[PDB]
């Protein structure tokens, strides 16, 4: 199960 | 024992050639689970244990959904960093990320990390305590600027620590029958001459699961290093690994020489003779 | 850019046993950038039906992969992998030995 978080770095 | 989860992410870019590459991988232990490949014709997550098969379609509708989101943050990301970095657009350039969580025997939450590369070292990682960035470069502080901005680090830490043990442990139920099973290591030694004067000893453990595993020389009860050769855990193909230690000793002294082996599945460490 | 070139292990699945059926495993290591070219060779000539697993890597952030495929070994077939990267100045070639 991934993460939700995907905050372009 | 300890267990971990792991997802490993992979974008290339390739100037000329279109869109970046992305691969993405999904671990429990040493047991691949799921997979996503940007070249790949579905264009959804795909399966690669038995046991995660137990999954629903919305299991594999929300990962598609999410693994999508990756790549697309990712293909982003390629672009920022070549400017961070005042990069041509015409080389290749790689970013590499990683997250998961180990739990203890206990299944309860041990460590949680959450790490990203540029071009085969560090640019970003999240530290312990899952509350603060660690900038590898003056080029990664505008990166951690803006995550600290955003509250990154708190959706993630509440990801480490629940969403990712939840899940991790559900795996470990579903799919019992391989993921908490250990193989044993099948040992034996072989012997090989070089000179008339030098043997080499080799010392083998096949078929073992998981892949943790050691593998010492002793001399005459004392630990023996020099002159002895040690390769990288391979992996066999069927979901078990193997690896040998060799040691050169002078002709007529092969007995005095032990292998010891030690591995979750040998309650009693293995010592082999020649 | 940091780049390392890759370790190279050739061997079988199984004990190798002459008219049993195995596999033939390349494992390919430690190498960065992901970048690679493997082919696994009978007698000198490249297999056709070469699958491999997806792509990841290592603490190190650097990549490994294992090419494998089936194969019945003979007494007389010599079997070797044939690896290429930006880190090698010419392809290197691995002879399998049992």
């Amino acid at each position: 199960h991934m993460t939700e978080v995907v905050r372009h770095c | 024992g300890s267990h971990s989860m792991r997802y490993f992410f992979t974008s290339v870019s390739r100037p000329g050639r279109g869109e970046p590459r992305f691969i993405a991988v999904g671990y429990v232990d040493d047991t691949q689970f799921v997979r996503f490949d940007s070249d790949a014709a579905s264009q959804r997550m795909e399966p690669r244990a038995p046991w995660i098969e137990q999954e629903g379609p919305e299991y594999w509708d929300g990962e598609t959904r999410k693994v999508k989101a990756h790549s697309q943050t990712h293909r982003v990301d390629l672009g920022t960093l070549r400017g961070y970095y005042n990069q041509s657009e015409a080389g290749s350039h790689t970013v590499q990320r990683m997250y998961g969580c180990d739990v203890g025997s206990d299944w309860r939450f041990l460590r949680g990390y959450h790490q990203y590369a540029y071009d085969g070292k560090d640019y970003i990682a999240l530290k312990e305590d899952l509350r603060s960035w660690t900038a590898a470069d003056m080029a990664a502080q505008t990166t951690k600027h803006k995550w600290e901005a955003a509250h990154v680090a708190e959706q993630l830490r509440a990801y480490l620590e629940g969403t990712c043990v939840e899940w991790l442990r559900r795996y470990l139920e579903n799919g019992k029958e391989t993921l908490q099973r250990t193989d044993a290591p099948k040992t034996h030694m072989t012997h090989h001459a070089v000179s008339d004067h030098e043997a080499t000893l080799r010392c083998w453990a096949l078929s073992f699961y998981p892949a943790e595993i050691t593998l010492t020389w002793q001399r005459d009860g004392e630990d023996q290093t020099q002159d002895t050769e040690l390769v990288e855990t391979r992996p066999a193909g069927d979901g078990t690994f193997q690896k040998w230690a060799a040691v050169v000793v002078p002709s007529g002294q092969e007995q005095r020489y032990t292998c010891h082996v030690q591995h979750e599945g040998l309650p009693k460490p293995l010592t082999l003779r020649w | 850019m940091i780049q390392r070139t890759p370790k190279i292990q050739v061997y079988s699945r199984h004990p190798a046993e002459n008219g049993k059926s195995n596999f033939l495993n390349c494992y390919v290591s430690g190498f960065h950038p992901s970048d690679i070219e493997v082919d696994l060779l009978k007698n000198g000539e490249r297999i056709e039906k070469v699958e491999h697993s997806d792509l990841s890597f290592s603490k190190d952030w650097s990549f490994y992969l294992l090419y494998y495929t089936e194969f019945t070994p003979t007494e007389k077939d010599e079997y070797a992998c044939r690896v290429n990267h930006v880190t090698l100045s010419q392809p290197k070639i691995v002879k399998w030995d049992r």
